[PDB]
């Protein structure tokens, strides 16, 4: 007979880390690509020349 | 050179056993050898020359 680590039970005990516990945030393309036009409200009409 | 393994823990079963493994050595010989060369001349052409 002997004593396995099956035997010692929660005598030893399981650690933690955050070391792989983070992730960079992607903004939009588009925000940064295109003008953003600041709205008041859910409408704007914008004429273009068309013939 | 020797090998290292990957030991298992349990006490009965076979993975359990650290391997056994060994270092060897060689020998190389350095061996002196001659090389030589005889040159001969007349004596009166060692005199009559202008060179040493």
């Amino acid at each position: 007979a002997d004593i396995s680590r099956a035997e010692v039970a929660t005598l030893i005990e399981e650690g933690y880390s955050h070391s792989l516990l983070a992730a960079a945030k992607q903004g939009s393309t588009v925000l940064s690509a295109f003008q953003n036009v600041n709205m008041g409200t859910k409408t704007t009409h914008l004429p273009v020349l068309a013939t | 050179l020797p090998e290292a393994d990957w030991v298992g823990e349990s006490a009965t079963d076979p993975e359990g056993v650290i391997k056994t493994s060994k270092v060897t050595w060689a020998n190389r010989t350095l061996v002196a050898e001659e090389v030589a060369v005889i040159i001969p001349v007349p004596e009166a052409v060692i005199d009559d020359a202008t060179v040493e």
